């Protein structure tokens, strides 16, 4: 009994984990007032994973609700699915941090952050055999990236052998809806590069790129990038909840995709995306489905996988399907394009097969890449961040609330020994000197 | 529970905050005697909102304003006109002359025996409150009252609550017209004040209005109250965030930290797109970008400066309405790739960005057209030095000669607060021109690895 | 800058009581730089054999001939290290080793104090020629501290306080560093010695089949070393300052060894991690000293 | 540690394997050479005959042989399924000439070491092609040392 528990801070954090259970709750016909109205036999069977048992045959999640306004709160339980939380998870507090990284994880979240440790541990002692967590928030805000780093390591200080995941939604090149994010996306990558197993990068250029062009929207809103995201989501964990022909816990993940410990950041990706009223064109078939999943344009990391070597991919596919065709499609995509692959790994495809595929899709398949091509993301964060540093832009706000200027100083060098560390495996080469 | 309380000094604030509270309680759908049908028709809701409405056990809703002034007939006024059973009937008037177009009567003379009641009564107000945001001050530079007594009051709420955000709202001397002859004189005195309790103050000029209400609401004969309202459209549209929900709402420390670089620098520009008359309403789209791009104009800014001549340091964009995030990216995409518009170096990002689903309401007898979509801008650039300078020549050749100058004396002032004044004020503009200029080379680019 | 040159070195100890009274049988067998061993389970195969820079017999105490004396490994290492340490720049010696192996002997010595291991000699020597070659127109400062590693933690030896974790930081110019680790003066090696000992007492040590004590963590000395001359001129100035860091590692860890469960495998898993760390910057400073 | 534990415990008894090695070119793993390399040591000392096959090699068979484009790993499993009882059908049926588990370790290891023979089963044929042939002995015997066959 593999059982995971879900957090999730701040405003982005919690509109996307209210898509993620409205999916969940659908996979496994779960009503939103909690009972069961399923068809299949198999939905019941793992449901454990997720979901507590109450009373009279309701189901209740082990969803944790943190923020530091009361407004986000509100519009949850406001909504179709507000009802099937729990009432005493909802931790929260008045006067949130406000863009502020000191007041989330040194002032204001220090009060909450007993509280809500004290009711992560009564849902994590209930559990049979705790397997790992989970935690979706954004870099680029207060409370986001300041509580979230600041549980993530309380949790791993207390609980050091289970796996810790995070879907984080680092800043945009381009678009950009706060002025002070460099500050906050650097001062948080130094948490999460130390006490994070597995973190996947989200960017919203990225999935604006996907809707407008791949599906085709006119009019996109953040219901669909949550959409995206959530059905990324529930790929990764599938092989927990259903059976298959060749299964991947998530340590599996964790021990194939990871050289070295402090290389851990993955650019995900779903496929297939048929856009509407072209889906009678399109024939659905593995093939088709790793043609999709490696296509550059396709994924939510906004970076470039030509620009570096991919270190290690990771592919679950989700339906009835031959295995020899996987196994010679990830032969192919490995021999046709050498030229993006590590040469010191001689195999650096994992693959997967789940048996029960969503909803309405004969298949599907969620990809996990591990590239060089990343650093780029904290290369622009550095080149905003001195820029800002050197004249001290807005510092006065973050050292009014107690933070030396050291720990600026401290994380722009850890950064920069990332990137460093990423570009030693970049090259397609290493010999004479 | 997010409250914020309401000060009016003045003549200017206490206009000002009639057009606010007209406007709010048409937003809220509050009857100007204070009751709410639309909680009694439906049964029950949130429509009490507890930003600036405290909600008695009657069902009546009192304001969480204050107002003050030392001429009973602004406020006399007010006590016999439509809105008199609105406010509480405790509104600290003076009955007493007035500060007499003087910083010194108002502050050191008269200002004295008025301001122990006001502090009660914010104290009361405050007392009331769990989880105060903050105070929005109206006042005008300029005029005895509105500066020395807000100069007094900002002093003592600083020595009180300290940590509360404090934001204002004034009116500046234009350049070329004016009301009175010694306006310099209590704008260079009340300028010490404003830069060190205030935490960001929004600033307005009534030519820039006159031109803006001319040009696009083709008003050729505007008044005082077109102009009020302007200002209580731009309020409301600063605090709808914490009243309807919305995609990415802006609290009021957000504002702070996103647009007040160096603690010394917090003098913001504001500015309102979608002004535009009923009949001009039609044959055009007022699409996203269109509102964005129309902020931007020289033309529209609401104080008689060039964007142009200076940089943009910060800029908070606050949309209103059938809004989608996508459009807004698109435009702050168009604008970053103009060259007329110059972002200083040190600021890479440049932009926030909030979104409101409340769409504006258009008050009964007003001039703005009804929309679907609106936009306020508030940016912190390099400009507005510009808008100080004039009126420092002007106070040099008034104290060069020593004019009027025994009227402040006979009050309780003395000649080297005129003069310490002035060297306050020179500062500020030093401090202005440096953060402007470009970073120097980064002092390093050295050689390495050259073997 | 220098060239990273590492020195390899290996020794052999004596019997202990226990040993001796079994019918024990010695397997490591010496020649010229090359050590070789043998199974007692497989005798017919082959002996395995490994290849170091230095091949120390310390095996019979009574012997004359190729004895590994300590005056001689002092002079093998100690000396020069001492001499690359006046010269301004850092030095590190590593101590590694499995109970009974004889770790400790080296670093320490006996102790009547008649044949001394490598921290007497060195102190010795850096005190004695300090003090027989100090003059008025020259200043030496020397300083101790003492730190442990444990399970990713940084704890402190000589303050006796209440054993909280610190938190390690990095000042930008001075490089890595630990907040509110005591620092202390010492003038003579029996200062040294008290403060050692005083700091080995409050190691955390855990009983196993193996031995009763085994160190569960590693361990820091370092001596902090300071001159400052004093010119025929105003300006007084600080000439150089250097480091000498005298670690101790813990042994390597097999659950086909200490087969408790709980705390016990956990810091050994985490020994491991640390002592393939090491091995790995180790190797690559060999590489790195060796391609130019 | 299974094996070991065995050996320990009952040592005389014959212990067999069938083992599916990693392919040369296909695999459903990055860390596979590590566990192969460490499960050598224990394959050779306690086994007694230790079996190897390949699944692209049999996917070559069920694509030559039986024609069918797309297998799974029922159709290989099937397969293995075959060898194991052709194996152990001797100690079951009666037989002119049967063989005992212990005399293939008698004919088939020379030195204790080299215990790791193929295996083979020759008249691999899909019904439809079953007719067109006589599938002799003959036949049978030479199909199995073809090497496309292994
Ligand atoms: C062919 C058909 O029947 O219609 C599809 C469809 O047209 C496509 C375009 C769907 C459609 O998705 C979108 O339009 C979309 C919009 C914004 C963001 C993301 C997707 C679909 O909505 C999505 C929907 O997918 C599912 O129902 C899956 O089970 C999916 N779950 C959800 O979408 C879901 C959302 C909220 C609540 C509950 C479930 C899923 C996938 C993997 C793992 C878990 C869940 C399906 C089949 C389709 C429509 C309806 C058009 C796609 O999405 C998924 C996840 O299947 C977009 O890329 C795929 C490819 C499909 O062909
Ligand atoms: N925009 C706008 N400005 C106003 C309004 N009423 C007054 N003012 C400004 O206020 C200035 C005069 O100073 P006041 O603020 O009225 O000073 P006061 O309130 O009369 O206080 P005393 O001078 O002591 O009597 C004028 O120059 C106007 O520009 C108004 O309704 N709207
Ligand atoms: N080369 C040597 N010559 C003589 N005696 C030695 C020698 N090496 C060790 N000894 C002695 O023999 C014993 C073995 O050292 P011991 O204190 O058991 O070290 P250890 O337990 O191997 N240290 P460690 O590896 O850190 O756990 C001690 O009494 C030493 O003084
Ligand atoms: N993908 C996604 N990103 C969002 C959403 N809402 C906000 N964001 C991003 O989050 C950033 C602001 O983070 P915020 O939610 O305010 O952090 P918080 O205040 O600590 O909760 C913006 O730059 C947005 O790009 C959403 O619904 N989906
Ligand atoms: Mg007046």
């Amino acid at each position: 009994m593999r059982e995971i528990v879900h957090i999730q801070a701040g405003q982005c954090g919690n509109q996307i984990g209210a898509k993620f259970w409205e999916v969940i709750s659908d996979e496994h016909g779960i009503d939103p007032t909690g009972s069961y109205h399923g068809d299949s036999d198999l939905q019941l069977e793992r449901i454990n994973v997720y979901y507590n048992e109450a009373t009279g045959n309701k189901y209740v999640p082990r969803a944790i609700l943190v923020d530091l306004e009361p407004g986000t709160m509100d519009s949850v339980r406001s909504g179709p699915f507000g009802q099937i939380f729990r009432p005493d998870n909802f931790v929260f507090g008045q006067s949130g941090a406000g863009n502020n990284w000191a007041k989330g994880h040194y002032t204001e979240g220090a009060e909450l952050v007993d509280s809500v440790l004290d009711v992560v541990r009564k849902e994590s002692e209930s559990c049979d055999c705790l397997q790992g967590f989970q935690l979706t928030h954004s870099l680029g805000g207060g409370t986001g990236s300041g509580m979230g780093t600041l549980l993530i390591s309380k949790i791993r200080e207390e609980y050091p052998d289970r796996i810790m995941n995070t879907f984080s939604v680092m800043p945009s090149p381009k678009v950009s809806d706060t002025v002070v994010e460099p500050y906050n996306a650097t001062l948080s990558v130094h948490q999460l590069v130390e006490n994070t197993d597995e973190t996947y990068c989200i960017d919203n250029e990225a999935l604006y790129d996907i809707c407008f062009r791949t599906l085709k929207l006119t009019t996109p809103t953040y219901g669909d990038l949550n959409h995206l995201v959530s059905a990324t989501m529930s790929g990764v964990t599938t092989c927990l909840r259903f059976p298959g022909q060749l299964n991947a816990d998530l340590r599996k993940l964790a021990v194939n995709m990871v050289p070295f410990p402090r290389l851990h950041f993955f650019m995900p990706g779903f496929a297939p995306l048929t856009s509407r009223g072209s889906q009678q064109y399109r024939a659905l078939t593995v093939p088709e489905l790793t043609q999709q999943m490696f296509d550059s344009k396709n994924m939510m990391a906004a970076c470039d996988p030509r620009h570096g070597r991919y270190l290690t991919v990771a592919a679950i596919f989700r339906g009835r399907m031959s295995m020899k065709e996987v196994d010679e499609q990830m032969l192919n995509v490995q021999n046709k394009n050498s030229s993006y692959f590590v040469e010191w790994i001689p195999n650096n495809v994992k693959t997967a097969v789940c048996d029960i595929p969503p909803r309405g899709l004969k298949m599907s398949a969620t990809f996990i890449g591990n590239s060089t091509a990343i650093q780029e993301l904290f290369k622009r964060i550095s080149e905003q961040f001195t820029a800002m540093f050197r004249r001290k832009a807005f510092l006065h706000w973050y050292t009014g609330e107690g933070m030396d200027e050291m720990e600026f100083t401290e994380a722009e060098s850890n950064m920069n020994d990332l990137v460093s560390e990423y570009q030693q495996y970049q090259d397609a080469t290493a010999d004479e000197q | 529970m997010r409250e914020c309380i309401s000060i009016h000094v003045g003549q200017a604030g206490v206009q000002i905050g009639n057009a606010c509270w007209e406007l709010y309680c048409l937003e809220h759908g509050i009857q100007p005697d204070g009751q709410m049908p639309s909680d009694k028709t439906i049964g029950g809701g949130d429509d009490s909102f507890n930003t600036f409405f405290s909600e008695t056990g009657a069902g009546k809703h009192v304001p969480r304003a204050v107002f003050v002034d030392l001429e009973p007939t602004v406020i006399d006024e007010v006590r016999t006109g439509t809105y008199r059973q609105l406010f509480h009937p405790e509104q600290l008037i003076t009955g007493k002359e007035d500060a007499a177009n003087n910083y010194a009567r108002g502050h050191y003379t008269i200002g004295k025996e008025i301001i122990d009641l006001v502090l009660d009564r914010i104290r009361k107000l405050a007392d009331q409150c769990t989880g105060l945001q903050g105070f929005l001050v109206f006042h005008s530079f300029g005029g005895g009252t509105g500066s020395g007594f807000t100069s007094l009051l900002m002093e003592r709420l600083s020595v009180d609550y300290g940590k509360k955000s404090k934001l204002e709202f004034s009116i500046y001397p234009a350049p070329q017209v004016s009301t009175a002859v010694v306006e310099p004189y209590n704008s260079i005195l009340t300028t010490h004040t404003t830069l060190e309790h205030s935490d960001c103050a929004f600033m307005v000029d009534n030519e820039a209005i006159y031109d803006i209400c001319r040009r696009n609401l083709d008003i050729e004969r505007p008044t005082y109250t077109n102009l009020n309202r302007l200002i209580s459209q731009i309020v409301s549209s600063i605090t709808a965030s914490l009243r309807f929900d919305g995609a990415l709402n802006v609290d009021l420390t957000e504002f702070q930290t996103n647009l007040v670089p160096y603690p010394r620098i917090h003098f913001p520009l504001a500015t309102y797109a979608p002004v535009i008359s009923a009949e001009k309403a039609y044959h055009e789209q007022l699409s996203v970008a269109e509102i964005t791009n129309a902020c931007f104009e020289p033309a529209n800014q609401m104080v008689k400066c060039d964007p142009r001549h200076g940089k943009y340091m910060a800029c908070c964009l606050l949309y209103r309405g059938d809004v989608v995030p996508k459009d807004v990216n698109a435009a702050i995409a168009t604008i970053k790739t103009k060259r007329s518009i110059q972002f200083v170096d040190w600021c890479p990002t440049g932009f926030k960005v909030g979104i409101n689903y409340q769409p504006p309401t258009v008050v009964p007898g007003g001039d703005l057209a009804k929309v679907q979509r609106a936009v306020c801008m508030l940016s912190n650039t390099t400009a507005i030095a510009e808008a100080w300078a004039r009126l420092d020549h002007k106070f040099d050749l008034m104290y060069a000669k020593r004019a009027f100058v025994h009227w402040y004396v006979g009050e309780g002032m003395e000649e080297g607060e005129f003069s310490e004044a002035r060297e306050d004020m020179a500062a500020l503009e030093k401090d202005y021109e440096e953060v402007g200029v470009d970073s120097v080379e980064g002092e390093g680019e050295e050689e390495g690895e050259e073997y | 800058m220098a060239g990273a040159s590492v020195k390899v070195a290996v020794r052999v100890r004596p019997f202990n009581s226990r040993e001796m009274s079994r019918d024990s049988k010695c397997i490591i067998q010496m020649s010229g730089s090359t050590t070789t061993i043998v199974n007692p389970k497989q005798p017919k195969e082959t002996p395995k054999s490994f290849s170091f820079d230095y091949s120390y017999w310390s095996h019979t105490s009574p012997e004359d001939i190729n004895y590994a004396s300590q005056k001689q490994v002092y002079r093998d290492i100690g000396e020069e290290m001492l001499q690359h340490a006046f010269e301004g720049y850092n030095v590190c010696i590593f101590a590694y080793g499995q109970t009974g192996a004889g770790k400790s002997y080296t670093m320490m010595g006996k102790q009547e104090k008649d044949q001394q291991g490598i921290i007497p000699q060195l102190c010795e020597d850096l005190f004695s020629r300090i003090n027989d070659t100090t003059n008025d127109n020259m200043s030496y400062s020397v300083e101790v501290s003492y730190m442990e590693i444990y399970c990713e933690r940084v704890r402190d030896l000589l303050n006796p306080k209440n054993k909280g974790n610190l938190r390690v930081r990095e000042h930008p110019l001075l490089g890595p560093y630990v907040e509110d680790l005591s620092k202390l003066a010492v003038t003579s090696y029996n200062d040294i010695q008290d403060l050692m000992d005083s700091g080995n007492k409050a190691r955390t040590v855990a009983a196993t089949n193996m031995n009763e004590t085994s160190s569960r963590s590693h361990a820091v000395f370092n001596i902090i070393f300071t001159q400052k001359r004093h010119d025929a001129e105003t300006n007084i100035t600080t000439e150089k300052v250097s480091k000498i860091s005298l670690v101790d590692l813990a042994g390597s860890e097999r659950a086909d060894s200490t087969g408790a469960k709980g705390t016990r495998l956990k810091e050994g898993a985490n020994i491991n991690k640390s002592l393939t760390t090491l091995g790995k910057v180790i190797s690559a400073l060999a590489e790195m000293d060796s391609g130019p």
